[PDB]
């Protein structure tokens, strides 16, 4: 129900996420503005080399407590 | 420019995520050798897949020249190895590290935008025919990178 | 001590090195921000890419992280 | 560590005593900026009486002091 | 509130500027005695002179009722010992400490505002006849505070 | 070249460079330097009297590691 997540930021700190299969993606983001200042249009989250999009949840990913998620900035390929 | 290169091979060594690593070949410090891991559950599972990095002289200030040395099969990366990215142009940002910037590839092999192609044709197979393009993609993986 | 998200250089008291911030909340050594694409007065962050506009003193118009280098002086006694 | 230059209490990671940031650059605790008198939508410094304008977020709409959070946590441990 | 008073009472007592002392008469922490030595090269030299302080419940956001108990002689201080200072009303700052306070009412005590007197007459006195200003204060100097 | 001590708002003490030629509205401009509190706001005491911007160090007989006193500005009504 209630786990903790890693994530790590663009400077390389990793940071802990109070989280739960339940949350979505946007709302890490939102934790993640919360502690790190970036805003969620900003934020890029990667898991298992995955892309994770907003409106799945971490239980669709099955991402599980102390998984780490890394963090990079939003980007195109053109 | 050197003092950041050296920190980001330092952490390479220490702790690298487990998709990737990069590291300088030889004796030079603006010439690295990138090594990702096919992303599980697609089309280039199981793959290894090399790139070479050039350093400006001014990074991090400048984004790095990376390019795929290890032929795929993707509409944004094209025979020659380019990769049309924007992070790697005008969407640089000096934090980005090494590190970072192969997450990021690694999320666009996953996650393409045929809209706007490098490679037309694999976008028009990509949007029209998934499952042919799933299939082209796995064996350019078995061919060139395994 | 603290180092620049940037260079990874250790913050100085003063000079080049010299913690500034910017609008969005994040510091950067004076010289990486001197070092930073101006497009039309402004510069973005390294972190979030948000714009701080900059006034006639340029990088020296950002203030000082004042609570930082406090911090950072006591740690050097 | 480091105090609020107001309650002179520690600085918290994180609720009523997290370090916000003014647009003059210093530093003070969420808790004493909540408690600051408002004119009209905005706040003085403490220290030099230099004026922010608050946002419909309040208190909450000024910037946390992130290096100095960095900082106080790599103390922590 | 308390907080701040104990700290703020710490300073005091550890390192004191050498112009002024303040402390909490009995066992009243809201309510403070304080003393400031007339500054040298002036008609209050060589005096003491006692203050009260009342510390308000949201004390530092609010800020504290500081009045004169030894008679001395000011444009902006009349007999009852009361200071209009406009630190002490609407330019309060929740920064200022009981020393700075102090130490602001002394650089008062030398820099009166005639302009606009609390004291009309000693405001009058000051402008038109300065020789005797210097005198009269003097005088309430050694009566009052010696 | 000496150096003198100032006491600013927060409490804690600074160092500064200076020489007996300096005028109060340099020094006023170094602290606003260090601590970000502008000249008009900064009002500064040596000896329990308040010290004009024309004059300078030495018309105030102000000597090495002496310590002025920082208070913000004021206004007798
Ligand atoms: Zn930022
Ligand atoms: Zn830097
Ligand atoms: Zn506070
Ligand atoms: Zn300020």
């Amino acid at each position: 129900s209630h786990m903790q997540i890693f994530v790590k930021t663009l400077t390389g700190k990793t940071i802990t996420l109070e989280v739960e299969p339940s949350d979505t993606i946007e709302n890490v983001k939102a934790k993640i503005q919360d502690k790190e200042g970036i805003p969620p249009d900003q934020q890029r989250l990667i898991f298992a080399g995955k892309q994770l999009e907003d409106g799945r949840t971490l239980s669709d990913y099955n991402i599980q407590k102390e998984s780490t998620l890394h963090l990079v900035l939003r980007l195109r390929g053109g | 420019a050197l003092k950041r290169i050296h920190k980001e091979l330092n952490d390479l060594a220490r702790d690298p995520p487990a998709q990737c690593r990069a590291g300088p070949v030889g004796d030079d410090m603006f010439h690295w050798q990138a090594t990702i891991m096919g992303p599980n559950d697609s089309p280039y599972q199981g793959g290894v897949f090399f790139l070479t990095i050039h350093f400006p002289t001014d990074y991090p200030f400048k984004p790095p020249k990376v390019a795929f040395t290890t032929r795929i099969y993707h509409p944004n990366i094209n025979s020659n190895g380019s990769i049309k990215l924007d992070i790697l142009r005008s969407q640089w940002s000096p934090a980005l590290t090494i590190s970072k910037v192969l997450l990021s590839i690694c999320s666009l092999l996953c996650d393409p935008n045929p809209d706007d192609p490098l490679v037309p044709e694999i976008a028009r197979i990509y949007k029209t025919d998934r499952e042919k393009y799933n299939r082209i993609a796995r064996e350019w993986t078995q061919k060139y990178a395994m | 001590v603290l180092e620049c998200g940037v260079c990874e250089d250790v913050f100085s008291l003063q000079g080049d090195k010299v913690p500034r911030l910017l609008l969005c909340g994040h510091t950067v050594c004076h010289d990486c921000l001197t070092r930073l694409p101006l497009h039309g007065r402004a510069i973005r962050c390294p972190f979030d890419r948000q714009v701080t506009d900059l006034g006639d003193s340029g990088v020296w118009g950002l203030k000082k992280n004042f609570a930082l280098l406090e911090l950072l002086e006591r740690l050097q006694n």
